[PDB]
């Protein structure tokens, strides 16, 4: 009976919206057998299948949909968002061509695409196929959400008064009729949202690993109570998707190697293929195991794999980040379980007992904006490789084109052994900084990069144009490995002015807001000899940065922007800045930490989400507390005191340049050994028969 | 990874 099918179909489209997605799918099997050749039903079948993960059982009966009903739109976009989930964006986009295709007017498919184009990194476009779903289906939360983020990342603030009204309203809705918030949580932060929203937009999206949990029907994982079977040692789990080329590996890839192996056993769950490059390597080289969990798709084989490892402590670096399999995490295979490093926020979830914060970045008093329980570093729970990727930067010299310590830069790993060859180097207190004269040698140098050649040869010597590192060495331009050459940085490669105060951002633009460029524009207004630079990141945001900079009174050549470098190119060309100005939105967190290895001062203003306060934590850790703003009155005075009163920037300079290196801040074995104590506090406390309770001291 | 939106099919 076609009415009897229609209402079990019907009535397991309802309880598909509760959230019961286990009765939809009884209910749509039910619906099924009634009457086999229903597309209707096999499309939204395969709908509820793909949110129980089961990917490949989805796109058969889509497939199906569409034999029996050929010009099935909804199948042909649904089947898309399943091809895409698959990395399938070939597939993806065909499907998607297709359903609009039949039909123009079709809202949802509209903005599926425009997922595809925004993922792809094609931001006019994904705005555009937004803006149509949203001119076809004025309410559709999903599509103004990601519209809001693909502005966000170019910086068009149009209307944003209304905008953030509007994101906040639609998040209040959605979380009242108990809905997936069209937020994601890695976001939200962005946005005016309540400390109490923020935490519930995170519960949901972990709530979407337990639908893809629960159908595989698992019991509870035994854990061990005492480290009996591991001699004594500690068994740490390290999993995240980024042990590669990514953020992650410049900031922990020393960590695994650092562990003492008399306590502790390191196991490292690549969530990721190998991509070849040295992090990967040296991971793999150092962990005391190393597990490729992407070879093991399927999340209840992974969870069994890590359980019979008989790990202690699991640590999750991907919280709600592109790679995440947080599955992994929902099934419980280790007894204590933290987050780490990798995600700036709380999960929301259950699942997560610990995250490992510090009392600057999450201090005792904001505990209510995080379900898992504190666990404090006791300096900063931030750490860089820097020490190990760049040192080369420990050391500089500059030329004397007249003493700047940033218009002409040098920096070498053997640059002691060049500065003895040659017999007029001038030493200048401010370590000290040598620095070398106008002569034959350096017009060499400077009419390097005055006629953009590569590199050049003195005294046996190879002394490299800054711009040119991936010609000479790939693996030096990445932070793969330690450049060999002498290298060297101008204001002129960048067009900076050589008699000005350059104070620099070196982020993504999203983390820009209009209350932020206004107090920029304010404090380039009481500095007039002064510009920032910021970087095309991405480009097109620049014209829009430039309009409302010009709006609010500085001409266009106050701002100049850069292209993205290469990672070690960035590192390198901190030291041509001044002062460094955080976004108090969302901080610097690699890119503070590499501002700071420059010898950059980096003023910033703490807000109250932990990624507003992790730059903060690390000036803390730095010892700077002077960078420290308490409100934008106080970042204004800071950066307009560093800007004119020049004895106190070389002062502040000196104090960064220094403590980069005696603070601990960049110290990968003090912080191994610290952590593996906070480590120990957890294990005893969960030995003891206890459930995870703050360990703040 | 941006998310996607599924569209429920009613059967009339
Ligand atoms: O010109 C640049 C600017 C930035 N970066 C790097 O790009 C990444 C930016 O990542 P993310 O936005 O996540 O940094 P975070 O938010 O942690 O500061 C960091 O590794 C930077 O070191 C780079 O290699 N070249």
């Amino acid at each position: 009976c076609p009415t009897h099918a229609d209402s079990l179909n019907n009535l397991a489209n309802i309880k598909r919206e509760q959230g019961n997605i286990e009765e939809a799918v009884r209910l749509y099997r039910k619906a099924l057998e009634v009457f086999p050749e229903f597309a209707a039903a096999h499309s939204n079948l395969a709908s509820v299948l793909q949110q129980q993960g089961k990917l490949q059982e989805a796109l058969m009966h889509y497939k199906e949909a569409i034999r029996i009903s050929p010009t099935f739109a909804d199948a042909y976009s649904n089947m898309g968002n399943t091809l895409k989930e698959m990395q399938d964006v070939q597939g993806a986009l065909q499907c998607y061509t297709r359903a609009i295709q039949i039909n123009p007017a079709f809202a949802d498919a509209h903005s599926n695409l425009a997922s595809i184009h925004k993922d792809s990194g094609n931001i006019p476009e994904a705005i555009a196929s937004y803006r149509t779903a949203l001119k076809l289906k004025p309410d559709f939360p999903d599509a103004y959400c990601n519209l809001a983020h693909c502005l966000q990342i170019v910086c068009d603030w149009t209307d944003y008064d209304e905008r953030m009204k509007k994101l906040v309203s639609i998040v209040a809705d959605q979380l009242e009729k108990n809905r997936l918030p069209s937020v994601h949580p890695h976001h939200s932060m962005l946005y005016p949202l309540s400390h109490g929203f923020r935490k519930a937009i995170a519960e949901r999206h972990g709530n979407l690993c337990l639908d893809k949990i629960n159908v595989l029907h698992k019991p509870p994982y035994e854990h061990p109570k005492d480290l009996k079977l591991s001699d004594g040692r500690l068994r740490v789990g390290y999993v995240s998707s980024d042990f590669g080329n990514h953020p992650t590996s410049h900031l922990m890839q020393s960590i695994p190697g650092m562990h003492n192996p008399d306590k502790f056993e390191v196991f490292c769950y690549a969530l990721s293929p190998d991509d070849g490059t040295n992090f990967r390597v040296k991971v793999m080289a150092e962990a005391n195991h190393f597990i490729d969990l992407s070879q093991i798709p399927c999340n209840g084989k992974a969870a069994d794999r890590i359980h019979q490892d008989g790990i202690h402590i699991l640590v999750n670096m991907n919280g709600y980040t592109k790679g995440a399999r947080n599955e992994l995490f929902a099934l419980r295979p280790a007894p204590i379980q933290a987050m780490w490093l990798g995600y700036p926020g709380t999960s929301g979830a259950l699942f997560m007992d610990y995250i490992i914060t510090d009392q600057e970045t999450s201090p005792a008093e904001v505990a209510e904006q995080y379900s898992e329980k504190l666990a404090y570093m006791p300096h900063t729970f931030f750490i860089g490789d820097h020490a190990n990727m760049f040192p080369h930067l420990k050391k500089k010299a500059v030329i004397d084109f007249k003493i700047y310590d940033n218009r002409i830069v040098l920096n070498g790993i053997d640059l002691k052994a060049f500065l003895d060859s040659l017999p007029d180097v001038k030493i200048v207190k401010m370590l000290n900084m040598p620095v070398i004269p106008m002569n034959t040698i350096a017009e060499a140098v400077i009419e390097m990069i005055n006629r953009g050649q590569i590199q050049i040869t003195i005294n046996g010597f190879s002394i490299s144009n800054g711009l040119a590192t991936t010609q000479i060495n790939n693996k030096a331009a990445t932070g793969e490995e330690v450049p060999r050459t002498i290298i060297v940085t101008t204001r002129s490669q960048y067009g900076l002015p050589e008699d000005a105060i350059v104070y620099c951002n070196f982020n993504q633009l999203y983390k820009i807001d209009p209350s932020t460029l206004q107090m920029w524009a304010n404090i380039l207004k009481r500095v007039p000899n002064s510009v920032l630079w910021l970087l095309r990141f991405p480009a097109v945001g620049e014209p829009n940065i430039q309009q409302y900079a010009q709006n609010m009174g500085l001409p266009q050549n106050r701002i100049i922007f850069s292209p993205v470098a290469p990672k070690e190119e960035h590192v390198r060309r901190g030291q041509l800045a001044d002062v460094c100005l955080d976004t108090p939105l969302c901080n610097g967190h690699t890119t503070g930490m590499d501002v700071l290895w420059a010898g950059t001062p980096m003023v910033t203003m703490p807000g109250e989400t932990l990624a507003s306060r992790v730059a903060a934590s690390q000036l803390t850790c730095l010892g700077c507390l002077e960078l420290i703003a308490k409100n934008r009155q106080e970042y204004e005075d800071i950066a307009v005191k560093l800007g004119t009163d020049l004895e106190y920037l070389k002062k502040v300079r000196g104090k960064v340049w220094k403590q980069r290196i005696s603070s601990p801040l960049f110290n990968t074995k003090q912080y191994t050994m610290e952590l593996e104590r906070l480590y120990l506090q957890m294990w005893e406390h969960y030995a003891a028969g206890n459930k995870p309770d703050h360990m703040i001291k | 990874e941006t998310g996607t939106t599924n569209t429920a099919t009613t059967a009339t």
